[PDB]
């Protein structure tokens, strides 16, 4: 199951980026998505996570409000909405797989994207 | 409320080195969910430790961990070569938050 | 003068696994809770753990599990995690009491006891009080998993051993939810 990212671009501050990542095979389904963003020169920093059905979507604080993640069950593919980017908003953009099927969370992201690179 | 990390971790090939990540009593102390994570320059990250020491299969043994109080520990023994890698911890803040450490470069 | 069988379900000599936790129905009782009073943790909610005898009520529930000390927090209202959505869910306005002790003399067989187990992943997040035993393999892909590639197995054992620290060593926990009904109230303490 390889994540495929694309959807990067060099960008001018206040307007809105379409991210998103197609996962290869028919397991997509099956499991919950994660966002995880990587400035240059930083570490990583959790984006958010939607629920395998779509039901349950949540956000990490910094871009609550502003960023949006759903998915399309039919195409096996997740979208990431940004609107409004900063000067600050420069970073790698990954998708992840959650380790478990269904809803379960509390373990970790086992498969990654290579990175969708995002500038302002 | 971002997990704190060593800058930098220096070592050798043959010795063992600890990575230390600290948090808070809110979240790396309430909850047993610290996951590490193995980075490669111009590589997504790797899947390593999670719920503190417990490791998926294509980990060597060599990769451990453990908890104490509010601070979770990476224990790396036997170093090799191809070790040298950024590191990084995540633990589960509550409220369906998750939280990534700053990050640590570990040197042979 | 007919007292109320508490000791059955805190001195059992096994616990139910955390997934597939046991339920005791207890009525038509004279209920003093002196019986059930060195435990890990007591505490209470809506409920006076001091005088609890005075205030009877309909039926109570005694839910009995084995789980790992570091998990005991989760048997909680308002809170989340691997037990809390999966395998045992509190409801936020609990009006009862949680009892937990260590049993590291009891189930942490040196050889490793793998009769315990709990639920990693589920379809949806449970209910209060629901359970949920059902160990059937899960299909990620469109593969029969006879377990192999894109095949998960729900439920996971705790390896508890005596040479484990005490927040991976196991605990026994009983917890007491007491309700009240139409009904006039049938299990009360001694008066
Ligand atoms: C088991 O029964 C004995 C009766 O002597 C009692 O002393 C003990 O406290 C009971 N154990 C529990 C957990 O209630
Ligand atoms: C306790 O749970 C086990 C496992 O499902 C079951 O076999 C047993 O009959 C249950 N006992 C009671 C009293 O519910």
């Amino acid at each position: 199951v390889q994540l495929v990212e694309s959807g990067g671009s060099v960008v001018q501050p206040g307007r809105a980026l379409r991210l998103s990542c197609a996962a290869s095979g028919i397991t997509f389904s099956s499991f919950g998505m994660y966002w995880v963003r990587q400035a240059p020169g930083k570490g990583l920093e959790w984006l958010g996570y939607i629920a395998y059905d779509g039901s349950d979507t949540y956000y990490a604080d910094s871009v609550k409000g502003r960023f949006t993640i759903s998915r399309d069950n039919s195409k096996n593919t997740l979208y990431l909405q940004m609107n409004s980017l900063r000067i600050e908003d420069t970073a790698v953009y990954y998708c992840a797989k959650d380790y478990y099927p269904l809803l379960s969370y509390y373990y970790g992201l086992d498969v990654w994207g290579q990175g969708t690179t995002v500038t302002v | 409320s971002v997990l704190t990390q060593p800058r930098s971790v220096s070592g050798s090939p043959g010795q063992s080195v600890t990575i230390s990540c600290t948090g808070t009593s809110s979240d790396v102390g309430a909850y047993n969910y610290v996951s590490w994570y193995q980075q490669h320059p111009g590589k997504a990250p790797k899947f390593m430790i999670y719920d503190v020491d417990q490791r998926p299969s294509g980990v060597p043994d060599r990769f451990s961990g453990s908890k104490s109080g509010n601070t979770a520990s990476l224990i790396i023994s036997g170093l090799q070569a191809e070790d040298e890698a950024d590191y990084y911890c995540s633990s589960y803040a509550g409220s369906y938050i998750w939280v990534f450490g700053g990050g640590t470069q570990l040197t042979v | 003068t007919n007292l109320c069988p508490f000791h059955e379900v805190f001195n059992a000599t096994r616990f139910a696994s955390v997934y597939a936790w046991n339920r005791t129905r207890i009525s038509n009782c004279v209920a003093d809770y002196s019986v059930l009073y060195p435990f890990f943790a007591f505490k209470c909610y809506g409920v006076s753990p001091t005088k609890l005898n005075d205030l009877c009520f309909t039926n109570v529930y005694a839910d009995s599990f084995v789980i790992k000390g570091n998990e005991v927090s989760q048997i909680a209202p308002g809170q989340t995690g691997n037990i809390a959505d999966y395998n045992y869910k509190l409801p936020d306005d609990f009006t009862g009491c949680v009892i937990a002790w260590n049993s590291n003399k009891l189930d942490s067989k040196h050889s490793g006891n793998y009769d315990y187990w709990y639920r990693l992943f589920r379809k949806s997040k449970l209910k209060p009080f629901e359970r949920d035993i059902s160990t059937e393999i899960y299909q990620a892909g469109n593969k029969p998993c006879k377990k192999g590639p894109n095949c998960y197995f729900p439920l996971q054992s705790y390896g508890f051993r005596p040479t484990y620290g005490v927040g991976h060593q196991p605990y026994r926990v009983v917890v007491l939810s007491f309700e009240l009904l139409h009904a006039p109230a049938t299990v009360c303490g001694p008066k």
